[PDB]
């Protein structure tokens, strides 16, 4: 007990110490990014011990160490839930963040505000581990809004750029729309169960949990870029490459998925919520992987890749397999962070070029980036016995062999083929073929920061699926008996995707020119949704906000009814009183009329 | 409460007998000492309110408003000493006297044991505010704004006088402590309907209610910075304080008299946030944000659950600090570009990085970032309005989305993008300005550590 | 249409802008360099066919339906250069383009850190404030009545005189500060 | 032939497809020359003040002050209460208030009827 | 700034229209005000309702972030048509065709999720069987009551 | 056609002044002159 809780809190306090260091500074640092990278490496080391002694026994505890507030029956405490989810996500996120920061010491080197960048990146890590370790909804909301605000600050990093500010405000918009449902869930649990703690939620175990689970699905739609609230994540590639690699691939965008996995004892008892999650996840993994097929910016292709994998995670939550979904989070982190790091290595080596149509021939000019990008693409598509296999193969073999929405399953398999298609699109245009970049070759991947940072996630992408799948305990009963066309579904559909896209990419060398079909313009313009809605909804909101609200109500009508009409009425009565002609005859004639009215008409003499 | 009234009156000879270069430093120092002394009011008990005399008492509602009021005076002196630097010495002492006198009225407004003393002090707070706006306001519209500020409040409050003297003749007393035990139910009649309106409409104007808020984006804009600070931080909260006192007497008629005003405020928090999305004046954007935040406090008082009162008093204190800091940031740019147009000075993070950090933190507290007491008050009001009706979560969430939108739109517009080329008098941030920003923000962040002293009488 | 020097676009300029847009969008459609080179020679032939056209009405009509051709056959996400508007690195470094007058507001302890730079800056500021009145009276004697017709600026004519309105063109920030 | 581009309010017509761009007539040449002359005179008037060594302040734009005074301070003197403004002030002013009033009144009457019948499950509700 | 440089009421005579067109620094023939329906525009020009994104990004603007010049009459909704906000630029696909394809795709996907919900897939198995009367005490059953015996047999 | 002779002369003079400015933007070998730590 004493070792587990101590190293648990020492991990988080160790991560907060460089924030005190960057705030209590006078000098220019002796390499503060090296200090934060060393701190996160040592925090990974510190977090490995409670993980090992969870793998030994299954040891879990709650650390409710600080009573913060008591609202008459709601004792709010700083409470840390050290369960399977925290024990398997904290070292994965620390290992990935350690590799992202050693990548960042190379990528963000010429930036004169590199200390602010590492401060912001560590603040994201602190808020994310506040999110994933929280035991009540208030502290989880703190980590939730914290990763939202650090998402803002890291998307709009180059704040002179209009598109960065626009994409950051977009991300805040979609995440606050998800926060509507998050606060709906908090309100429901407080009113109907008198708690925000997960323990009383799980022990009271409500049956009419349709509405709070709808709120949690809305929160995960906002946070994990599901359909309807998806377009902030491809816009979120406007920030720097380590921002994308850490936050918007592996660590931040799995938080809504982590929220719905965190409420697995309530989603396991609600078939309506499982069907909603299944249809939403299949919709997302179809639509975003369909958008990724005809994109040209490499970071957009990998952002639609990670939103397709988030749709797949929402699918496997929807089939009552939450631990497979969390395994796929911890699996997806390694190779998707490494895919963004390889793409950023290409971007730096080709002088800030992010377009795959100006690449090629990097199979030999960038051999290590090529090796790791091929390995990450194979782990993304579900090559056998890499890290992506031990999650994605089980997700497909469990979504097939279950009482399932059949259209959701069929769109899941079409998405599985599309993953292979856009992965070999990345490999074809970025690596293979002939060079299309400009003529001054400054290709160089010879920094040990870059080599080591890709190397550790490369060892992760080779072995982490095997290691984690053999170290996690059984939490469900795995379906291991199925017919052979149904066992071989994912591999056959992935090979058909590779063959189909080999045909597609080899028909790009032919001397034919074809006008683009409507399916090409649909898939290339993001399914028209960031074009239609981002023009139409701000139009109807801001025209209303000016014309109705600012002008017509609160400069015209609410000013007209009470103050202006009363002022004009008292003005007019003032002019009727004092428009006398100064004639004594008329004043005494009015006095006579007064006395006549008082006698005859008002009976004041009676 | 006399140990706070007497030093505030002794600030008058302290500001009139000071040396001509010492009249800011002495008033700042001794008002900081009064603000240090204000913490003795935290002697609160779970059963009894801290009842001083026949005239003064302080429960856990009036105590945070008192500490915020006594804390606001040195910060108003710091904010207002740069643009009144070239002023006459006598007019400078008159400005400081109006600030000290407004604090003197407020600290015995919140502690008024008897309600007509509350009314006299409550309407006494108009006169120094009116003199500050119409005398040391900058543009032409300050006279019209003083007219609107005076004649909405008195139009609302002169029925309140007749209502309170009626309660004095009926119950025999307007002592709030006696009326905690002699309160009778107020049944349904037209007489009691207009009783409810006469007791509530003055405070609805002071909050302000949506539809009656038209005094506010002219009084808060056309005031100087000390006027804007006190109007945003204390003088809107006089209305919520009076509501939380006077709704003791208005039961059970409030349970159906509240519906039109709950509709007005639940729709006004949407409409005024939408107005904030399309403001060209930065100071007016902060004014309509204040209307949008006080709409929730109106809903929380009118639904009168304990969670709603706790969230309303937390949101009143949090909004006082946040809106005062937003007006001070707006003044820090107005003292450089000499225009309140928000689109004029752009890209200011490239020029003033630490001042842009203060902009970031005040915009984060404006959007209710947890665990700030902004989010605590916001969240408790949302809990209580959800328990009121489950469909109010749509309006509360849509308000939170638009609130985040105009907060970060304000931040991006003033601080981000390419800087304005033809503006070259952007000085570095003075130590006075950064100290003002930190003395707003650091108590607002430290109150997240121990938030129980701002959750009212029924924490 | 919209130019600082001219009031309009000529027909020849519209044809050249169409030809450049068509080659760029074709290069977006025709990613590989040999295939783009083939179809770009075909497009050069399609522009060289109606090249020696002396009927301005016929050339205007061919230009208009060629714009309809280009609009029907444009790439939806064309290749944009990174520092080109729309590109992924456009206006990225504008947050590092601090203007020159911000050096005037430095404390003297950090002006003492760069003595030769500020000592060499004072002669630039001196040169500008002696050039200013001469370049103002240069502009007012050359500009006709009713104000200038175009946004073109005249160069310096004497020796020793600097070109008029030169300061915020010369002392603009770099592209990679 | 080719599908004609149909312009919308939020997707305008391109310059390359607009039929009025290709005008060579002398009235369009004089209009564009006069617009270039106005823009050039305003450009000169700006950048004479902008390049001044003696100026240290704000080159004030009267167009910006004119825009803000149109947006706020001149709206009500240019207002006439007529059919269009009164119907838009009644529809957009008291319409949503009446709407949310009947919505929340219906919902709360339903909730109170279920509570006083013991039908609304209120077992663990003690925070309110 | 002074009185005759501020906006005024709606122009009715052509010399008032010419004075207003001189005031807003633009041609008399290009000056159109908003129509006098009393909404409160005065003499302010109705500019052609374009976003600032459509402005020439290569032209040397006086405000390069805004793509706007000094002295140029601003649009009424200039705060709305900034490049951080509503874009009106010409789209490669028509607006109505975009709306039809997006609405048809979303409606078809929702209709097919409803069909697949109505016709779900499954596996040719029975229900999962559990000991101890379908786990009566494990599922929170009270021990004072006795459940009906749920007996499962070998096959 | 290309530039006018006035435009080429102005670009030449602005180019010379710009290159003088950018050459003056270099550091000295003694700069930054630091205070003693
Ligand atoms: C009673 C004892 C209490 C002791 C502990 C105190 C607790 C916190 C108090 C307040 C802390 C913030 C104040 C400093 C920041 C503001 C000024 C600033 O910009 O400085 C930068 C400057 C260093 O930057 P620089 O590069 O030199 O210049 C600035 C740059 O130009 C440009 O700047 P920049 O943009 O690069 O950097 C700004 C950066 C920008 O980053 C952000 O804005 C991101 C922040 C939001 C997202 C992440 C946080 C989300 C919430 C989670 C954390 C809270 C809960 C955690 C618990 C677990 C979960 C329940 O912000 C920060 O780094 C702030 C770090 C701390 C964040 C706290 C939350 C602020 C967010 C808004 C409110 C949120 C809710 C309230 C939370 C209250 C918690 C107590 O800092 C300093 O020099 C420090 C000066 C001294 C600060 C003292 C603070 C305490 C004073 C209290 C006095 C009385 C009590 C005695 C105790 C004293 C202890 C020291
Ligand atoms: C580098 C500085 C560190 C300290 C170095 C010097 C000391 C050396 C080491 C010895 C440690 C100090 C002695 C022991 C510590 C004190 C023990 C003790 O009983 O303390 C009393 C208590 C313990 O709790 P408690 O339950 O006894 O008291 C709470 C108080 N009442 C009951 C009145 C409500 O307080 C602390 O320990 C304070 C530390 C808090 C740590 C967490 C801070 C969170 C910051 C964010 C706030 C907002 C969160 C909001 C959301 C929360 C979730 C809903
Ligand atoms: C912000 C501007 C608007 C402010 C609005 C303020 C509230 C609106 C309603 C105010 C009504 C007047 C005060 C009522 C005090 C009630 C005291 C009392 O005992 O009531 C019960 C008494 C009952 O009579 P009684 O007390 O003699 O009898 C004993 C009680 N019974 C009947 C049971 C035996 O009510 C009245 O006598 C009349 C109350 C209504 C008075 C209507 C006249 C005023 C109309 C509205 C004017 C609003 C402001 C207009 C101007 C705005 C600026 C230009
Ligand atoms: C891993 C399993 C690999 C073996 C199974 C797939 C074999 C197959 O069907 O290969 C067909 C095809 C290559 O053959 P084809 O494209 O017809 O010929 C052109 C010559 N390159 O296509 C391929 O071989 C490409 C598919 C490889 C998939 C690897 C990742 C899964
Ligand atoms: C909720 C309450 C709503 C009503 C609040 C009171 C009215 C609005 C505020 C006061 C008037 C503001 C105003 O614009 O007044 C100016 C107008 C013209 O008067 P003038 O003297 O020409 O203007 C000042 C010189 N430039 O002045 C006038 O037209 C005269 C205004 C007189 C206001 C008296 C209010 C009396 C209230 C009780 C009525 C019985
Ligand atoms: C826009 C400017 C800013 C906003 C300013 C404030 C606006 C709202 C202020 C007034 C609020 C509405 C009046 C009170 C509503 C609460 C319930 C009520 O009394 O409804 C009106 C009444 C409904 O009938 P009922 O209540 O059953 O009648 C028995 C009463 N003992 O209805 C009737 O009996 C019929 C109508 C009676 C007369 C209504 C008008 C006079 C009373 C209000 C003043
Ligand atoms: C109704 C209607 O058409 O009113 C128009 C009338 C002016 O009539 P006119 O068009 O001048 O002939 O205008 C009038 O009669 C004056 C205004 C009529 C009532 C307007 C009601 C809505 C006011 C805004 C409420 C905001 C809350
Ligand atoms: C289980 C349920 C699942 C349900 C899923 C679906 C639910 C939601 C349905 C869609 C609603 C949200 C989407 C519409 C608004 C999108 C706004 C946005 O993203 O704006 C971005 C836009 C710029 O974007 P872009 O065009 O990409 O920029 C490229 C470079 N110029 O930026 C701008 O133009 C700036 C805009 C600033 C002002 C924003 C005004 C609009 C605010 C909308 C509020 C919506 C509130 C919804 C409340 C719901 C309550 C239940």
């Amino acid at each position: 007990m004493n070792l587990f809780s101590s190293l648990t809190l020492v991990t988080l306090i160790l991560l907060t110490m460089p924030i005190a260091a960057i705030n209590f500074n006078t000098h220019k640092f002796t390499n503060y990014p090296l200090y934060v990278k060393t701190t996160i490496s040592c925090a990974f080391i510190t977090s490995m011990i409670p993980t090992m002694m969870f793998i030994h026994t299954g040891q879990e505890m709650i650390i409710s160490n600080w009573h913060w507030l008591t609202i008459q029956t709601l004792k709010l405490s700083l409470s840390f839930k050290m369960d399977f989810f925290s024990m398997m996500f904290v070292p994965v996120a620390l290992f990935v963040t350690w590799s992202i920061m050693e990548f960042s010491m190379w990528y963000m080197h010429s930036d004169p505000n590199i200390n602010q960048f590492f401060k912001y990146l560590l603040l994201f890590l602190i808020t994310m581990l506040i999110l994933v370790t929280a035991n009540n909804l208030f502290q989880l909301f703190i980590g939730w809004e914290g990763v939202g605000i650090m998402s803002f600050l890291l998307i709009g990093w180059w704040y002179g750029r209009t598109d960065a500010n626009t994409a950051a405000l977009q991300a805040i918009l979609y995440n606050r729309i998800g926060d509507i449902g998050f606060i709906l869930a908090m309100a429901w649990f407080l009113i109907n169960l008198n708690t925000w703690d997960l323990q009383q939620i799980f022990m009271l175990n409500p049956n009419d949990s349709n509405l709070p689970l709808m709120g949690l699905i809305l929160a995960a739609t906002g946070k994990s870029a599901q359909f309807g609230l998806h377009p902030w994540l491809p816009s979120a590639m406007e920030g720097p490459t380590p921002v994308s690699a850490l936050l918007h691939s592996s660590t931040m965008v799995v938080a809504g998925i982590f929220l719905l996995i965190r409420f697995y004892p309530l989603t396991e008892n609600n078939k309506f919520g499982q069907s909603i999650m299944l249809c939403l996840g299949a919709m997302t993994t179809l639509f975003t992987a369909m958008c990724a097929l005809t994109q040209n910016d490499i970071k957009k292709i990998i952002a639609f890749s990670t939103s397709s994998q988030l749709g797949l995670m929402m699918v496997t939550i929807g089939i009552n397999q939450p631990h497979l979904a969390f395994l796929h989070i911890c699996t997806h982190a390694f190779f998707k962070a490494m895919l963004f790091m390889c793409s950023g290595s290409i971007i730096h080596s080709l002088n800030d070029e992010q377009d795959i149509r100006k690449m090629g021939g990097l199979f030999k000019a960038m051999p290590f980036t090529t090796t790791a990008l091929i390995i990450g693409s194979l782990a993304l598509t579900g090559m056998p016995f890499l890290t992506g296999f031990y999650s994605k193969d089980l997700i497909i073999e469990s979504a097939n062999t279950s009482y399932t929405n059949a259209w959701a399953l069929l769109m899941t398999l079409v998405a599985t083929s599309f993953t292979a298609i856009y992965s070999t699109r990345i490999i074809f245009f970025a690596l293979l073929g002939q060079p299309r970049f400009p003529t001054l070759i400054n290709i160089n991947e010879n920094n040990p920061f870059l080599i080591n940072s890709i190397k550790r996630l490369l060892i992760g992408s080779l072995f982490a699926g095997f290691i984690i799948s053999n170290n996690i305990p059984p939490m469900t009963i795995p379906q291991m008996t199925m017919p052979h066309y149904l066992k071989m579904t994912a591999l056959t559909v992935t090979i058909l995707g590779f063959i189909l896209a080999l045909e597609i990419s080899n028909t790009t060398h032919y001397l034919k020119f074809n006008y683009p079909s409507n399916t090409f313009k649909f898939s290339n313009l993001l399914g028209y949704y960031p074009t239609i809605m981002h023009r139409l909804t701000p139009y109807m909101n801001l025209t209303m906000s000016q014309k109705s609200a600012s002008s017509l109500l609160d400069l015209i009508w609410l000013e007209t009814i009470l103050p202006k009409t009363i002022s004009l009425a008292q003005m007019k009565m003032s002019t009727t009183i004092t428009s006398q002609k100064g004639l004594i005859k008329l004043y005494f004639l009015s006095f006579l009329i007064t006395i006549l009215i008082s006698t005859t008409l008002l009976n004041f003499h009676e | 409460m006399l140990k706070y009234i007497i030093p505030t009156m002794m600030l008058m000879p302290l500001t009139w007998l000071s040396k001509n270069s010492m009249i800011w430093i002495n008033t700042t120092l001794h008002s900081l000492l009064i603000s240090l002394t204000s913490l003795l009011l935290l002697n609160q008990f779970g059963d009894n309110s801290l009842n001083f005399s026949l005239t003064f008492f302080s429960d856990s509602l009036s105590t945070p408003l008192l500490i915020l009021t006594m804390w606001l005076l040195p910060l108003m002196l710091m904010a207002s000493q740069h643009h009144l630097s070239k002023e006459n010495l006598a007019r400078k002492k008159l400005f400081i006297s109006m600030l000290i006198l407004l604090q003197l009225f407020l600290i015995m407004t919140f502690t008024a044991t008897e309600l007509i003393f509350f009314y006299i002090m409550f309407e006494a707070t108009l006169v120094p505010t009116l003199i500050i706006i119409t005398r040391w306001g900058n543009q032409t519209e300050r006279l019209n704004a003083g007219l609107y500020f005076l004649f909405y409040t008195l139009a609302g409050s002169l029925p309140l006088l007749v209502a309170l003297i009626y309660i004095q003749n009926t119950m025999g007393s307007l002592n709030f402590l006696i009326l905690q035990y002699w309160v009778q139910p107020m049944p349904n009649s037209w007489s009691n309907t207009f009783m409810w309106l006469a007791c509530m409409m003055a405070f609805m104007v002071k909050m302000p209610l949506y539809g009656l808020h038209l005094w506010l984006p002219k009084a808060h804009v056309e005031a100087p910075i000390a006027g804007s600070m006190v109007l945003a931080a204390i003088l809107l909260k006089l209305g919520g304080y009076g509501m939380m006192r006077i709704t003791l007497l208005l039961n059970p008629i409030t349970d159906f008299m509240a519906y039109p005003f709950i509709m007005l405020s639940l729709w006004g928090m949407i409409m005024t946030s939408s107005i904030c999305l399309r403001q060209t004046d930065l100071k007016s954007l902060i004014a309509y944000s204040s209307v949008s935040h006080m709409a929730l406090v109106i809903v929380a008082i009118l639904i009168q659950t304990p969670w709603s009162y706790m969230g309303a008093t937390a949101l009143m204190i949090a909004h006082g600090l946040t809106s005062s800091m937003l007006f001070c940031l707006a003044n820090s740019n107005y003292e450089r570009v000499h225009s309140r147009t928000m689109i004029l000075a752009r890209g200011l993070q490239t020029l003033l990085p630490l001042m842009a950090a203060w902009w970031l933190l005040a915009s984060l507290t404006n959007l209710a970032l947890p665990p700030s007491i902004n989010l605590i008050g916001e969240l408790f009001v949302v809990m209580s309005t959800f328990s009121w009706s489950n469909i109010t979560i749509i309006l509360m969430g849509l308000n939170m989305v638009i609130t985040a939108l105009y907060s970060l739109y304000m931040l991006i517009t003033t601080q981000r993008g390419k800087h304005t080329h033809h503006i070259n008098n952007i000085l570095p941030s003075f130590t006075r300005e950064n100290a003002l920003m930190s003395l707003h923000m650091l108590p607002l962040l430290l109150l997240s550590l121990n938030p129980k002293i701002i959750l009212g009488p029924l924490y | 249409a919209f130019l600082p020097s001219a009031a309009y676009l000529t027909h020849q300029q519209k044809v050249l802008q169409l030809y450049k847009r068509a080659l760029r969008h074709l290069e977006s459609r025709c990613v590989h360099r040999d295939k783009y080179r083939y179809f770009a020679c075909l497009l050069r032939a399609r522009f060289d066919e109606h090249k020696n056209e002396k009927d301005m009405v016929k050339a205007t009509q061919l230009l208009r339906e060629a714009e309809k051709e280009f609009w029907h056959g444009q790439h939806p996400q064309p290749y944009i250069f990174p520092e080109s508007p729309g590109g992924t690195s456009y206006e990225r470094y504008e947050c590092y383009k601090v203007p020159e007058w911000c050096l005037d507001d430095w404390h003297p302890s950090e002006k003492a850190m760069y003595p030769d730079y500020f000592a060499k800056r004072e002669q630039w500021k001196k040169l500008r404030r002696e050039s200013w009145e001469r370049e103002v009276k240069q502009l007012q004697e050359e500009t006709p009545v009713g104000g200038p017709r175009t946004e073109a600026l005249p160069p310096a004519r004497k020796q020793g005189d600097l070109p008029p309105l030169w300061w915020h063109i010369v002392t603009r920030p770099r592209e990679r500060p | 032939s080719f599908p004609k581009y149909e312009p919308s309010r939020l997707a305008s017509l391109p310059t390359t497809l607009d039929p009025a761009e290709y005008d060579i007539s002398s009235e369009t040449r004089k209009a564009q020359a006069e617009r270039l002359a106005i823009r050039s005179r305003l450009k000169r008037e700006y950048q004479l003040q902008y390049n001044d060594p003696s100026r240290r302040g704000v080159v004030e734009d009267p167009a910006l002050i004119r825009w803000t005074c149109a947006r706020s301070a001149n709206v009500y003197p240019n207002f006439r209460p007529n059919t269009k403004t009164s119907l838009l002030g009644a529809l957009f002013g008291i319409g949503p208030l009446i709407f949310w009033y009947y919505v929340f009144k219906t919902d709360r009457d339903r909730k109170e009827k279920l509570i006083q019948e013991g039908k609304l499950d209120r077992t663990f509700n003690i925070s309110y | 700034i002074t009185k005759d440089m501020l906006p005024g009421p709606y122009p009715k005579t052509p010399e008032e229209r010419a004075a207003a067109a001189k005031k807003y620094n633009m041609r008399v023939e290009d000056y159109e005000p908003y129509p006098d329906d009393g909404m409160g525009y005065g003499d302010y020009p109705k500019l052609p309702d374009r976003s600032q994104q459509e402005r020439d990004p290569w032209y040397d603007w006086d405000h390069p972030d805004l793509r706007l010049n000094w002295g140029e009459p601003m649009h009424w909704d200039l705060d709305m048509y900034i490049r951080n906000r509503v874009d009106t630029s010409p789209t490669p696909v028509n607006w109505n065709l975009m709306c039809k394809h997006l609405f048809g795709f979303v409606a078809f996907m929702l209709f097919m999720f409803w069909v697949g919900e109505t016709y779900p897939t499954y596996q040719p198995v029975g229900p999962k069987q559990y000991p101890y009367n379908n786990l009566y005490l494990e599922r929170g059953g009270d021990p004072n009551k006795e459940p009906e015996p749920v007996v499962h047999y070998e096959i | 056609s290309g530039y006018t002779p006035d435009e080429k002369l102005r670009l030449q003079q602005l180019r010379e002044l710009r290159r003088r400015w950018l050459k003056d933007q270099e550091l000295s070998p003694r700069e930054p002159v630091l205070p003693p730590r």
